């Protein structure tokens, strides 16, 4: 099972608009489903970029690869532009769970080597070491999108 | 324009939102439904300033930008016991421990 | 309708039932083990932040509004994690 | 450019083999596997290809070499076809669609060459 860009050959102009407080990494899923990193967007920035109909994008925190949303969902697929308007890709923070947000902050303050020196239940060591990761999310998203044909 | 508040008396803290258009009196009514003390037995404060019943929260200096869900604005609450109101008292939250070694 | 969450240091936090039911743990504590819950191991500097998280969650879930970062001071981050793990939220 | 003509049956076998290889379709999806290999991308489009692959070749070039009698045997042809597939395998990752297509095309060439040599 593979989530991947379609080689439509049909240009599509997109605005990547960063409406999050994070440095945003655009991630392009190539024709074999392999994630490819694109130049980053500082918070409060947008860029007009050239893509293709049926190409697949996701967006992460450039530093941690924490998940971000695009037009309120995890995946962005440009369609055909109408009347010379680019498609807007609005990149926003999810509402993280409190636990995930706490894991982000602790991960930001503590080296992976030192996770196990923290005074917490063992199951939280495992939660810390389960780092946000694009490949692991693609496996989940691939399963989710079966139903979306 | 919603403002997000903590109404605080002693060791009591109420989390609620109100409209910037809503009044101090309407807030006392919210407090009355929760803590079973009528508005005439309450004083509400923004910092050290006693708030007037007829004032909107907007006019008291609460704004959506300074009263956020993740960072609510504090309203102090003092009750009338018998003849007179207590001195406004808000007990502080506990202190966090020293940053552990691995977090510095 | 409001529920009361009480810290280990005896601070009483009154929040909307709806906000508190953000936690599956609190949902269960309310349905057996009044409209009040004691946390013997969650101090007021942690539980106040949990209540603020409930407010934030309910406000920004399914909202088009730009979502701000939920802020956590380094000094509370370990205890807040332990509370979030227990409360499952 | 154009070398002295091969005997007609040799040329006919070379054309029948490369034709069958080009036409070959995935049995289940019906996708013609050769499509990407017909013409090399531009130096412009894929400059890394030319820095990484010393002797580029595509099916359009292979047909040109049949027509112009650059191959003097099925072995000469086979070497160019295996070089095309080996180049695809050098440039692309094991498990990529183009890598795996090139593996299948090697074994299609071999199978077709055997079927066509047998044919008297
Ligand atoms: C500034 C900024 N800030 C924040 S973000 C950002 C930004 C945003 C965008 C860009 C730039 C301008 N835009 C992009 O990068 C966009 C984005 C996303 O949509 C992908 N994409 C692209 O451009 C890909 C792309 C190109 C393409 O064109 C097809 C019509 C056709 N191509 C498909 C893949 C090729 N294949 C050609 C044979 N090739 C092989 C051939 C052989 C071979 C052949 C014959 C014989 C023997 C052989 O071995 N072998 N191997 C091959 N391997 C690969 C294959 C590739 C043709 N469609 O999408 C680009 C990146 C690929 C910039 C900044
Ligand atoms: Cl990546």
């Amino acid at each position: 099972p593979v989530l991947r860009s379609v080689n439509s050959r049909e240009p599509s102009q997109v605005i990547f608009c960063n409406r999050s407080p994070r440095v945003v990494l655009p991630v392009w899923l190539n024709f074999d489903g392999e994630p490819q990193p694109y130049p980053t967007l500082p918070p409060g920035t947008g860029r007009r970029i050239h893509s293709y109909r049926g190409h697949l994008w996701l967006f992460r925190d450039a530093g941690t690869h924490d998940g971000l949303l695009v037009n309120q969902t995890e995946l962005f697929v440009p369609s055909l532009n109408v009347d010379g308007q680019p498609i807007f890709a609005n990149i926003t923070l999810p509402v993280y769970t409190l636990k995930e947000r706490c894991l982000q902050v602790v991960r930001s303050l503590v080296k992976p080597e030192n996770y196990r020196r923290l005074d917490i239940v063992r199951s939280l060591y495992e939660d810390l070491e389960d780092h946000p990761n694009v490949q692991k999310d693609l496996e989940r998203l691939t399963q989710e999108r079966i139903a979306h044909q | 324009m919603d403002v997000f508040l903590m109404i605080r008396r002693h060791k009591t803290t109420i989390f609620t939102d109100a409209k910037e258009s809503s009044t101090v009196f309407e807030l006392k009514r919210i407090v009355e439904g929760i803590l079973k003390r009528p508005p005439d037995e309450q004083r509400l404060y923004k910092d050290d300033q006693l708030l007037d019943d007829g004032k909107t929260l907007g006019e008291c200096g609460f704004t959506s930008q300074t009263a956020r869900p993740q960072a609510p604005a504090t309203v102090g609450l003092a009750f009338r016991a018998d003849d007179t109101f207590e001195a406004l008292c808000i007990e502080p939250f506990s202190s966090p421990p020293e940053l552990p070694d691995v977090m510095k | 309708m409001y529920v009361k969450l009480i810290s280990s240091d005896g601070h009483e936090f009154i929040v909307k039932r709806e906000h508190a039911l953000t936690s599956g743990t609190i949902k269960a504590m309310l349905s057996g083990p009044t409209n009040e819950v004691n946390f013997r191991e969650i101090p007021s500097h942690v539980l106040s932040k949990v209540c603020m998280y409930f407010t934030y969650k309910v406000r920004y879930t399914n909202s088009s509004t730009e979502i701000p970062e939920f802020p956590i001071a380094p000094e509370i981050a370990l205890e807040l994690l332990m509370a979030a793990n227990f409360l499952d939220c | 450019e154009k070398l002295s003509p091969n005997p007609p049956n040799l040329t006919k076998k070379m054309k029948k083999i490369v034709d069958a290889v080009i036409k070959y379709k995935d049995s289940s999806s019906g996708r013609q596997l050769s499509e990407v290999f017909i013409q090399l991308p531009s130096r412009k489009e894929l400059p890394e290809y030319y820095e990484l692959i010393r002797k580029p070749v595509d099916f359009k070039k292979i047909k040109e070499r049949i027509r112009n009698h650059k191959y003097r045997s099925l072995n000469d042809l086979e070497k160019d076809v295996m070089l095309l597939c080996q180049n695809a395998q050098t440039f692309n990752l094991e498990g990529s669609l183009i890598y795996e297509d090139s593996i299948v095309l090697q074994s299609v060439f071999t199978s077709v060459r055997q079927k066509i040599e047998k044919e008297d």
